[PDB]
């Protein structure tokens, strides 16, 4: 299955306080509007990162 | 008919003056370059300009004379590479 | 811990012991006159402490 | 200390400023702050929960105002942007 | 993500919720592992 | 309709908006 990831996954890459100003970093982030696997088991690669995601009740 | 055509375009004036508000961009845009030029300038100010630390109070705490000597060296001239920089483009656009 | 270990190991399967949660006096490291030669490339000898 | 322009030191992170305790809603794991510059505008005394402000201890150009020498020797001084309670 | 810093968030929703979460950290493990694999327990 | 501590001083200018509109 796969799934459309909008918006998400972006995280605050370091730990120094800012406020309105657009700020503009380079790391490593989940790129928008990708392709995100949709599990409902195997053992998977982690190749630079995951956002791994959860739903469940 | 002169005064009416006369007050008419003077409220016209302020009609357009009051909406459409890209009429001052002759000024705007002044205030704009300066704006822009400063911001470089201080933006300059935490480049490595080839150093081991763009801060001068990180590099004066971690070396000896010597050493520090030598990355304080290469902190000063990009420093001052940069604000020759922005003090000649001020030059030119103070002229304009 | 780490200086005074019994062994080291085969020089291309060293091994790492990483130290946290210490106030490091290096100032006995440093006027420990054991150690041949105090090579420092991000700092100098008298601004560790 | 607060209220003076201090030499202050954290970790390390030095410089001077009037360390002033400050408001800036971190996250518990954030370290320190700044605007739109990227200038250090904060730190986590690593001895307190305290994220204090800084202003940088007030300087500014002095300008020395005088009839000519020609008339008489006296001057008055004017410091450039102070709230010179502070000088 | 590499070191192995893991950040998180949590929200209520109710098929991926198209919207915006920043992820304000957690935890820290400064260990050095190499990781070239993963899975998930349940 | 019109819209840091570096040494970067910015002086005023000598003829307020005032005495520029007087
Ligand atoms: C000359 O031009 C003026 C302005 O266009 C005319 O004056 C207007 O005429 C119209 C229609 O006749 C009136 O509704 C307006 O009230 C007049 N005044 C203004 C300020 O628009 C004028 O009729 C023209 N011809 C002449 C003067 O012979
Ligand atoms: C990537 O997403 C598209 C939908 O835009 C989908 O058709 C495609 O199968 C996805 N990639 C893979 C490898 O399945
Ligand atoms: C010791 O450090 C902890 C960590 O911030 C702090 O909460 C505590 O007040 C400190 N106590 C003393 C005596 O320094
Ligand atoms: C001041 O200048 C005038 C010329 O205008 C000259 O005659 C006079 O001697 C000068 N005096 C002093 C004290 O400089
Ligand atoms: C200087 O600062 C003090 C303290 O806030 C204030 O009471 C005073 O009015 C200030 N003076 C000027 C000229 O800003
Ligand atoms: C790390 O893991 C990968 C996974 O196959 C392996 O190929 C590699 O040899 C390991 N060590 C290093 C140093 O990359």
């Amino acid at each position: 299955a796969y799934t459309n990831s909008f918006t998400r996954g972006v995280y605050y890459p370091d730990k120094v306080f800012r406020s309105s100003v657009l700020h503009s970093t380079q790391d490593l982030f989940l790129p928008f509007f990708s392709n995100v696997t949709w599990f409902h088991n195997p053992v998977l690669p982690f190749n630079d990162g995951v956002y791994f995601a959860s739903t469940e009740k | 008919l002169i005064a009416n055509q006369f007050n008419s375009a003077i409220g016209k004036i302020q009609d357009s003056l009051s909406s459409t508000a890209s009429a001052l961009g002759k000024l705007q845009d002044v205030v704009n370059q300066n704006a822009q030029a400063l911001n470089t300038l201080v933006k300059q100010l935490s480049s490595n300009f080839g150093a081991i630390s763009s801060v001068l109070n990180d590099i004066l705490s971690r070396l000896d004379p010597p050493e520090a000597e030598v990355q304080i060296d290469r902190l000063i001239t990009g420093r001052l590479q940069s604000l020759q920089t922005y003090v000649t483009q001020q030059l030119i656009r103070a002229a304009e | 811990e780490v200086f005074n270990a019994t062994r080291f190991a085969s020089v291309y399967a060293w091994n790492r012991k990483r130290i946290s949660n210490c106030v490091a006096d290096y100032s006995v490291l440093y006027n420990s006159a054991s150690f041949s030669t105090f090579k420092c490339y991000g700092v100098s000898p008298t601004k560790l402490n | 200390v607060k209220n003076k322009c201090v030499n202050f030191n954290f970790n390390g992170l030095t410089g001077t400023g009037v360390l002033t305790e400050s408001n800036k809603k971190f996250l518990p794991f954030q370290q320190f702050g700044r605007d739109i510059a990227d200038t250090t505008d904060a730190v986590r005394d690593p001895q307190t929960l305290e994220i204090l402000d800084i202003t940088p201890c007030s300087f500014g150009g002095v300008s020395v105002i005088t009839p000519g020498t020609n008339t008489s020797n006296e001057v008055a001084v004017l410091y450039q942007d102070v709230n010179c309670t502070e000088v | 993500k590499n070191y192995f810093k893991i950040y998180s968030k949590h929200t209520p929703i109710n098929d991926l919720p198209q919207g915006f979460s920043a992820l304000e950290p957690l935890v820290d493990l400064p260990i050095g592992i190499n990781i070239t694999r993963f899975q998930t327990l349940l | 309709k019109v819209t840091k501590f570096n040494g970067l001083t910015v002086l005023p200018p000598l003829l307020t908006d005032e005495m520029i509109a007087q």
